RNA sequence: CGGAAGGGCACCACCAGGAGUGGAGCCUGCGGCUUAAUUUGACUCAACACGGGAAACCUCACCCGGCCCGGACACGGACAGGAUUGACAGAUUGAUAGCUCUUUCUCGAUUCCGUGGGUGGUGGUGCAUGGCCGUUCUUAGUUGGUGGAGCGAUUUGUCUGGUUAAUUCCGAUAACGAACGAGACUCUGGCAUGCUAACUAGUUACGCGACCCCGGUCGGCGUAACUUCUUAGAGGGACAAGUGGCGUUCAGCCACCCGAGAUUGAGCAAUAACAGGUCUGUGAUGCCCUUAGAUGUCCGGGGCUGCACGCGCGCUACACUGACUGGCUCAGCGUGUGCCUACCCUACGCCGGCAGGCGCGGGUAACCCGUUGAACCCCAUUCGUGAUGGGGAUCGGGGAUUGCAAUUAUUCCCCAUGAACGAGGAAUUCCCAGUAAGUGCGGGUCAUAAGCUUGCGUUGAUUAAGUCCCUGCCCUUUGUACACA
């Protein structure tokens, strides 16, 4: 049925599994200690995180 | 833009007048006649009748065979 | 959207219940993380909450994966005149 | 008897504020403390590209998050010590308070 | 905590809750006047203060704003009935701040000034 | 702007050199060609190991098919004598897609049929835009208020001369008072046998234990003061301060004594602009296109890897200053069990040659991996100038891990096959002190995964303390028939 081919690929890795947590997109994520988000709109809350440009 | 290959039809539904009439045999007497099996299922207990295809029984809705 | 009469219920309760409601951008989840204990899907959620928005009876914010809705007074008297409540109990938001 | 508070923070000053008001708390309210331990501080990376695009020249962005924590060993009653970490926190630090 | 997440994931789970916070509220108290946010977490509680220019405007009708931002803050980030609690202060000498100035001309060039 | 002059500066310039690229193999990207599709943006610096783009599914935007509505809301029908959801069967299909045919059961006003209208779009347009980045432009430049000159566009201030990395200062002066930038600032590196600290770092003394002939070793155990080694806080320290010269004896320059430093390195970075890149980062977005037989969304397969060709960034090497085989012996950045999230670092004991497998533990981290027993290097054999024991491309057979799925070999391991390459033409890149180069280790992409990139550590030099010769840049003067210059 469409029950069991709308939504039975498996999704357990790779890319396009996880996203950004703001975009949403599949593409240059930071998954490094659990921001799971894009470098753009890491750039754009680096100020409101707490990450500064000290050196 | 055109095609050539023509469109697959939508399922056009088979509506049925007055379907109920078709389940039970009425008397003139104080009783009432059963025609088609009725499932043992649990979601569907004792109310629920089944269908009467051609060669076997089934149920639709708990999805129950019973072959011949 | 052909819901389930009972999730839709649930859902508006849920609604009545308290106010605001928020939902999570994900058509493909099972169940609703706030109220685990029936079915009521998030794509289900989503489409009756913008079902309630596009006829003027909640208001819409988002915040980057999540909607949530602020339930209005003509809201407050269109889930009293659905589930047919009393009009002395209120919301928890209306509540001091 | 033996009661370990530890006091991540980012900022320094703020920091050192609250680890000497913990000291001189413990002093007021007599108790044999241990000096505030200092950890190696962890300094978080990140190094992404400047540009949201691809299409530019080779420039890259350091950002750091620098993270600190000292630790506070007290002889003294729980009372007593949730007694003098309930005054004077200020939201740059975290306190976790270890009763073994 | 049983889950026993590292502070190294923690301190970044704290700024991504204080920047999804300001986008937030940025979002929805832009016309009544929004200036930023102040969270101090404290066992048990948590003090959350909005600082804002219009008070009266961002309180509404009887605090009901104010009650649907706490049950915002709880159905979203998972807190505890009770766990959490907004304050409403008022910006002194308001002009100083750059993005109370900045939606009150955003919104001049929405109402059609020149 | 000048193949015009007067000064200064830059290893994205030169000189003296160092390592190279271009010569061979392989990897990656682009163009071309082919193809159902080989998705697309970018083409000097400022395109081409760039989109963090190491794509088997997803990503995926391309092609071939098959589903679904996730077309809200309003207005009309239609219907409870049922508006209409789902369905195992046999056919069809790719699939156990009721997708359609044959066939009847089921859900119960949620929905379906039309008209307006939205919604969604990695669709078009960056020559409509926002934001961000790059570039002009790593150089030292730029701008008001008032006063003065000129009818005016404009000019002075913003400079004859000296000095500086600097429009940095001294000094002249129709200018005065100022402002951004530079500087100042922040972090990093080193020096403090002094202050604070320490059972998540130790020190040295003792008490034992083990071994060798009173003494020596132990990261074997435990405790006694202390912080030298450990880590991180407040301080301090260096300022052309002292001396000898040059210099209007001002601004400043060189050398030397004391000394850990007598130019450590990065970030930030002005006015004005490019019709530079991005609509394929956005639920940032105008307009246009589509919107049910979809450019929306889901699934299966393929492609993004295709190969007569050329270019670019890199890796491997061309060996004897080397290769192989054993022995010795030393690091620092770091990271590590996740909201969805299904995927962590691994000690130790057995099985197997190996890739790996099986069980007990430790670790949310100065606790455990871990004293991080890393390579280069050192020592001792084998080799003998032979395309050789250099080099490992190509290819056959097998064995393991990850994943639903590896075929166009995902990677790893074993045996075997053993190509060009004998130091590379014109051309050209980067650099001067812990620097280049050799060399290995962490993060990102990662389920499986480093020939890339970003950081760190080891060994560690040649040559230079200058110049405008080339390439360019910044002031002043000059000329212009240029001003998309
Ligand atoms: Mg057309
Ligand atoms: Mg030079
Ligand atoms: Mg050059
Ligand atoms: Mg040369
Ligand atoms: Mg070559
Ligand atoms: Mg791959
Ligand atoms: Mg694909
Ligand atoms: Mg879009
Ligand atoms: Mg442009
Ligand atoms: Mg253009
Ligand atoms: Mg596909
Ligand atoms: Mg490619
Ligand atoms: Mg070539
Ligand atoms: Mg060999
Ligand atoms: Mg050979
Ligand atoms: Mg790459
Ligand atoms: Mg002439």
């Amino acid at each position: 049925g469409h029950q069991q081919l709308y939504w039975s690929h498996p999704r357990k890795f790779g890319q396009g599994s996880r996203s950004c947590r703001v975009c949403s997109n599949r593409h240059g994520l930071i998954r490094k200690y659990g921001l799971n988000m894009c470098r753009q709109c890491f750039r754009q809350y680096a100020k409101d995180i707490g990450f500064i440009k000290l050196d | 833009k055109s095609y050539t290959t023509p469109k697959k039809n939508k399922h056009k539904r088979k509506k049925v007048k007055l379907a109920v009439l078709k389940y039970y045999k009425v008397d003139e007497n104080g009783k009432i006649s059963r025609l088609r099996r009725e499932c043992p299922s649990d979601e569907c207990g004792a109310g629920v009748f089944m269908a009467s295809h051609f060669d076997r029984h089934y149920c639709g809705k708990c999805c129950l065979t019973y072959c011949f | 959207m052909l819901m389930p009469k009972k999730n839709r219920i649930a859902i508006y309760e849920l609604l009545f219940k308290e106010g605001v409601m928020v939902a999570k951008k994900d058509v493909h989840m099972p169940k609703h993380p706030e109220l685990a204990d029936k079915n009521v899907p998030n794509l289900h959620v989503m489409k009756a909450m913008q079902s309630l928005k596009s006829r003027g009876y909640v208001k819409e914010q988002f915040a980057w994966r999540h909607f949530y809705w602020y339930l209005t007074n003509e809201g407050i008297q269109y889930l009293r005149d659905y589930l047919h409540l009393p009009p002395e109990i209120v919301p928890a938001t209306l509540r001091r | 008897h033996r009661i370990r508070i530890t006091l991540t923070s980012r900022n320094v000053k703020s920091l050192e504020k609250v680890c000497a008001d913990l000291i001189r708390g413990a002093k007021e309210k007599n108790l044999k403390v241990k000096g505030p331990v200092r950890m190696p501080t962890k300094t978080l990376r990140i190094t992404t590209r400047k540009t949201p695009c691809g299409e530019g020249s080779k420039t890259w962005d350091r950002f750091q998050m620098r993270i600190h924590k000292r630790l506070i060993d007290l002889h003294s009653p729980s009372e007593i010590v949730k007694q003098i970490t309930s005054i004077s926190i200020e939201p740059g630090v975290e306190v976790e308070v270890t009763i073994a | 905590m049983a889950v026993q997440i590292s502070k190294k994931r923690k301190f970044v789970a704290d700024g991504i809750f204080k920047a999804e916070l300001n986008e937030f509220l940025t979002r929805e108290l832009a016309e009544d006047g929004y200036s930023g946010v102040e969270v101090r977490v404290t066992p048990t509680r948590t003090e959350i203060i909005i600082l804002a220019t219009r008070t009266q405007n961002v309180l509404g009708e009887k605090g009901r704003r104010i009650r649907e931002l706490t049950a915002v803050v709880q159905k979203r980030f998972g807190f505890p009935e009770g766990s959490v609690e907004l304050y409403a202060e008022k910006v002194a000498t308001r002009g100083l701040c750059a993005i109370a100035q900045a939606e009150s001309l955003r919104y001049k060039l929405l109402g059609g000034l020149a």
